[PDB]
């Protein structure tokens, strides 16, 4: 698919900001760089001078996840084409910073100086409040720039949810218009003015979690099926379901969505007239109902227990 | 055995246009047992731990404070002290 | 009839037969099986309310075991107290 | 002699989630039964016979499980 | 690699079939036959034997 | 009804392992029904603790290195 | 934030030494301290019924270990 | 009995009295007391600290990471 070429203003001194590690890696070694907003799409560049060029207009989510509660501060862009790039083509192309954690040094050459009490946890929050702010001031400064033309989302991290839709497990976030997840690597994006209805499977007596169907309003994609979602996300999620408004629907089996969407494509017009989407909604015979006039005789047996 | 009776009375009590299946109400009875068991071996544990050779209403109260969440415990041990005032009133 | 004395519907005499029938203690006391009968009632009126009120939402009279499962799911308190249990059917 | 349907054991995957099952899991779902099983048995009988007679009841089965934490 | 569980072949595990969705009466008491569960000393005595030897684990 | 593990299978073996320690047993169909249900649910609920763990490694299979892993973070092994 | 805040960082890698723990990396911290309030607070409750309920408001060991054996 | 130098009794009274406010004020504790809890505090945390380097290093990983945490309290049931 084609794109459109990036032009430079030099009349004017343009946003940038370094210290972005790019994602997915261009080389097989992670690499490292710099961006610059210019007047028609975004312009990375790096010390080796990967020129990679993200559209205004090719970007549907703008995606940003902040260092508080996160070791990685992502800057998340989704695109309407994917572009190729390093020999390689890509669709959501991130970029992030780190911030700084041990990871080994456990007692077999562990210094003693833990126990100096440096107290860097100061020096951290000063360096993680340099980053926010220095974020902060790069999306308003595109903000002006890009004439209200897109806009980015935030999401919601204090009411989100534990879900599992890839081959790991994962911590889902909502947004205004999508939930996102680019954190976990390859990251996972869907829109939410996009999905007709939700269907949760394996609900029954206590589980630890459940299955849950993504059904898009068009039917040549697979339903996108987000496994491992914990019992105390189940109603939360309901509580951001009305948010937005979207139909969900409960089921203890799992459903074969394979047929199902290739039953909806080849004959489309038999699926409404049997009423649709209806199929989300004897017994006392199986089950017989206490007769209200079987009662013990025996009354008045409480006996005396003294003082 | 069968606590049937006074659990359909509670129902009348609460919701009385309501009813109960057997099976429901079986399960019910094991429920009932259960929880039954469990305060009263938690009693009965207490009846050790405090060296009293008896079990005062306090050993009760106890035992629904520890074997009960929260809002339950405190609202289950205000049913058993209007109970217990109730029966000190003669 | 001290269960008249006591004021609610538990027989608070048949609970104390069976608690010393048990032999958990050598002693047992006056007051324990009033304020055992008076948890006992409180929860058991609280879980009928609960079921009633899912079978209310069910749009039925009688309360089933899906009922019951309903009602303690959507009750935190009773998830994290009586969560691990066992009933399906019969 | 480890009697287990194979489709009881899919059906057990399906109900917990499963995707994708190697040809290997069923001898290790039927030994973990076997272990489960045996200690609940003997729980079982011994209750059985304490109680003076050689009838197993449902009773019987919710007092074994009683002691792991399952009512 | 493995096998599969979601798409086709999934309906067939669920069959209904009479002769394996059903018990059978062997060694199995009779509904008229009258049997008394424990008492409480000896549910505890057995109980209380039964955890002294799961410390001694002396079957295996 | 659609149900899980078949009930004839299920008793058998439960006679075969029951009449390995002790011979001559009386069985009640509750108890056998409850025996069943029981262990259904205990094996649904390490299978989903199993999927868990195969999920957590990355990988899509599962296998029963899973199962041991489960089986003795929740303690059971001895 | 709270008062205070809780536990210091050596103290934990000292627990991790006395573990198996390898390459421990630098958010369990945050995740260690959070459980130890969640799981401490589940057990002074009952520490604190017992010593109520033993008719003092001295806390001492016994009732500790009555708790934590009845946890099991 | 070797429990010791992992934490520093200081913090550890304070947050004693910081869990203590809320629940019942002004209650005292003996040293014991403070020791046991201590003692129990660290047995839990090396055994939780034991289970989440198996789930670590059973994700093809050395490195011990929070879902390793996280999976390990909801087998444990946290």
């Amino acid at each position: 698919v084609k794109q459109d070429s990036l032009v430079i203003n030099l009349n004017r001194s343009n946003p940038k900001l370094k210290d972005l590690y790019i994602r997915p890696n261009i080389a097989q070694k992670r690499m490292q760089g710099s961006l610059e907003a210019h007047v028609n799409g975004f312009r990375f560049t790096s010390v080796r001078g990967d020129k990679v060029d993200i559209l205004y207009n090719n970007i549907k989510h703008a995606l940003f996840q902040p260092c508080d509660g996160e070791m990685i501060i992502v800057l998340h862009f989704h695109l309407k084409n994917a572009i190729m790039f390093g020999k390689k083509r890509h669709t959501d192309v991130q970029f992030y910073t780190e911030v700084g954690e041990i990871t080994t040094d456990l007692g077999k050459h562990q210094h003693m100086h833990d126990r100096d009490d440096l107290y860097a946890e100061q020096m951290e929050r000063e360096m993680r409040h340099k980053l926010k702010t220095a974020f902060k001031n790069f999306i308003e400064k595109v903000e002006a720039l890009t004439k209200e033309e897109l806009e980015f989302e935030v999401p919601f991290r204090d009411l989100g949810f534990n879900g599992a839709p890839y081959r790991s497990t994962c911590l889902l976030q909502p947004t205004s218009s999508a939930l996102v997840n680019a954190t976990e690597w390859p990251p996972f994006v869907v829109t939410l003015d996009e999905v007709e209805l939700i269907h949760f499977e394996r609900v029954q007596f206590h589980l630890k979690n459940f299955d849950m169907v993504i059904v898009y309003k068009d039917y040549s994609k697979k339903v996108t099926m987000i496994n491992a979602i914990p019992v105390a996300s189940l109603d939360p999620i309901k509580e951001w379901l009305n948010s937005c408004d979207l139909k969900y629907t409960e089921g203890v089996q799992s459903l074969n969505w394979t047929k199902i969407m290739k039953t909806i494509v080849d004959d489309p017009e038999g699926f409404f007239e049997q009423g649709g989407w209806s199929f989300l909604e004897e017994s006392e015979i199986e089950d017989e109902t206490f007769n209200p006039s079987e009662d013990d005789y025996e009354e008045e047996e409480e006996d005396s227990d003294e003082d | 055995e069968s606590y049937s009776i006074y659990v359909y009375k509670v129902l009348k009590q609460v919701h009385p246009d309501t009813g109960i299946s057997s099976k429901a109400m079986g399960i019910m009875n094991s429920f009932v047992n259960d929880i039954f068991e469990r305060i009263a071996g938690e009693a009965s544990r207490l009846a050790h731990y405090n060296k009293r050779s008896t079990i005062t209403s306090r050993e009760i109260q106890t035992a629904v404070r520890l074997l009960l969440p929260g809002e339950l415990a405190k609202h289950a041990v205000s049913e058993g002290t209007k109970a217990v005032t109730k029966y000190t009133s003669s | 009839t001290r269960s008249s004395r006591a004021g609610l519907q538990f027989p608070v005499g048949r609970v104390h037969r069976l608690l010393r029938k048990g032999n958990y203690s050598e002693r047992v006391g006056a007051g324990a099986p009033v304020y055992l009968a008076a948890v006992l009632e409180y929860l058991t009126a609280e879980i009928l309310e609960l079921a009633g009120n899912a079978a209310r939402d069910n749009k039925k009279t009688r309360i089933i075991p899906r009922h019951l499962q309903l009602a303690i799911r959507n009750d935190e308190e009773l998830n994290k107290l009586l969560g691990k249990v066992t009933i399906a059917q019969g | 002699i480890q009697g287990i349907t194979k489709p009881a054991i899919r059906r057990l995957a399906r109900r917990g989630g499963v995707k994708r099952i190697s040809g290997l899991i069923y001898e290790e779902t039927r030994g973990v039964l076997k272990v489960f099983l045996e200690n609940v048995i003997r729980d079982a009988v011994t209750y059985t016979e304490h109680a003076k007679r050689k009838t197993v009841t449902a009773m019987d089965v919710v007092y074994a499980l009683k002691r792991q934490g399952r009512t | 690699d493995g096998e599969e569980l979601i798409g086709d072949g999934m309906e067939r595990d669920y069959r209904a079939i009479p002769e394996l969705d059903a018990y059978e009466a062997e060694g199995l008491a009779l509904d008229d036959e009258d049997v008394e569960e424990l008492t409480a000393s000896q549910r505890e005595a057995a109980e209380r034997a039964m955890r002294q030897r799961d410390r001694e684990a002396g079957r295996g | 009804t659609e149900l899980l593990i078949r009930k004839l299978p299920f008793q058998r073996l439960v006679r075969e392992i029951a009449q390995d320690f002790k011979t001559d047993l009386r069985f009640q169909s509750s108890a056998v029904m409850a025996l069943q249900e029981a262990c259904e649910a205990y094996l649904v609920g390490l299978f989903e603790d199993t999927n868990l763990c195969a999920i957590h490694a990355k990988r899509v299979t599962i296998m029963p290195k899973d199962i041991q892993l489960a089986r003795r973070i929740r303690g059971e092994r001895a």
